[PDB]
């Protein structure tokens, strides 16, 4: 994968060049905002299973998509939806932590909106519960950190739209 | 790649969170961030002087050898190879790896000095002289990072 510094290094190495003034101290803001993106990964690693409980009662709960017929209802599907919930919340905070989102190109959207399509599983419902889960994230670590792991979930939804 | 992704992708190969260790090791090295862009900068701005002094002893050092044959180009394409060798070594400093060296640098570094016939203990040679010369442009803590990623380019050429 390639991380705020990686991606640095490869813009730089292309043109056989050293890191210029600006990617220096783009890098020195990474490594000041470490503190917070290990703040942020702890507290998210703590309240996980809880994030999704919160996330999964405001999006997708009590709708037609939990009904016989639909895509989340049987317990397997209903546990697969959580399970795909559970992907997204660790690699959106790998991809925070990273301070790059290629890891989501690589490892969650690769064949997601293909897959998705394939199952029949609602793209639009995914895309509410991304947002949603953007916000409940935001209602434990504040508006500060709450940016930073919205860009990433906003990458997440965005790839699903095409 | 860097310390941090060798960090995320040990926790992605357990399918679980940053364990404690792994979020130490984070702290511990973002926390030296300042120190390893100053040892960067040195390498930058002395670049030739680097090359040019190990050049010069090397050659002394090693008199047989495709960049001493008094063929310009052949002597060129080394003294490129040098400074190119220095910007990766800058680079690993960066990453606190020697990730960004080895996938630019160091895999497949036999094959192709072999393809193009240059003799790899002169290579090694070559990078002591340049390792020296870089030592003395920085402090002695500043040194001991620096040290190892010569000595792995090294480790690698044999
Ligand atoms: C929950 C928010 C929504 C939902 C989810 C849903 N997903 C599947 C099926 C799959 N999900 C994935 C996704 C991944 N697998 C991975 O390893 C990764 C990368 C880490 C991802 C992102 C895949 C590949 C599948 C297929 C395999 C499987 O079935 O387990 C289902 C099951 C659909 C079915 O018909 O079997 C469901 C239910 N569904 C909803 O309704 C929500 C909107
Ligand atoms: C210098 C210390 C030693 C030396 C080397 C030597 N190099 C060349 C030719 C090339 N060297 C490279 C090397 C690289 N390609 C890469 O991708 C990397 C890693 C980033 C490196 C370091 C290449 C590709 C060439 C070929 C020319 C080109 O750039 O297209 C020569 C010339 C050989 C020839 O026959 O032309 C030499 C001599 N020679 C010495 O004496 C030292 C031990
Ligand atoms: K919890
Ligand atoms: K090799």
């Amino acid at each position: 994968m390639q991380d705020a510094i990686t991606a640095l290094i490869n813009s730089s190495d292309v043109q056989g060049r050293y890191l210029d003034p600006s990617s220096l101290d783009k890098l020195q803001n990474y490594f000041q905002s470490g503190d917070m993106r290990a703040k942020t990964a702890i507290a998210v690693s703590a309240n996980a299973k809880n994030i999704v409980t919160k996330t999964v009662a405001k999006s997708l709960l009590y709708t037609d998509i939990t009904a016989p017929g639909g895509n989340m209802y049987t317990c397997r599907r209903y546990a697969a939806c959580v399970r795909d919930l559970d992907y997204f919340l660790r690699y959106a905070t790998y991809a925070m932590l990273a301070g790059d989102t290629s890891i989501l190109d690589e490892r969650i959207l690769n064949g997601l909106r293909e897959t998705y399509n394939s199952l029949g599983v609602p793209i639009g419902a995914t895309i509410r519960s991304v947002q949603a889960m953007k916000e409940v994230v935001t209602s434990l670590v504040g508006a500060d950190a709450g940016r930073e792991m919205g860009v990433y979930f906003d990458h997440i939804a965005a790839g699903l739209s095409l | 790649g860097s310390i941090v992704t060798e960090l995320i992708l040990n926790a992605d190969s357990e399918s679980r969170y940053p364990a404690p260790k792994e979020i130490q090791v984070y702290q511990n090295f973002v926390k030296t961030g300042e120190q390893r862009i100053r040892i960067a900068k040195i390498l930058a701005e002395n670049e030739q002087r680097i090359v040019q002094n190990g050049s010069a002893r090397f050659w002394e050092r090693v008199p047989n050898t495709p960049s001493n044959s008094g063929n310009e180009r052949k002597t060129a394409s080394c003294q490129r190879d040098q400074g190119w060798y220095i910007r990766l070594i800058a680079y690993s400093v960066l990453a606190g790896s020697e990730k960004p060296l080895e996938e630019i640098g160091t895999i497949g570094i036999k094959e192709m000095y072999n393809n193009l016939e240059i003799p790899l203990r002169n290579i090694v040679e070559c990078m002591r002289c340049l390792k020296e010369e870089a030592l003395s442009l920085m402090s002695e803590e500043d040194a001991l990072e620096v040290s190892a990623y010569f000595d792995y380019v090294m480790r690698s050429l044999s």
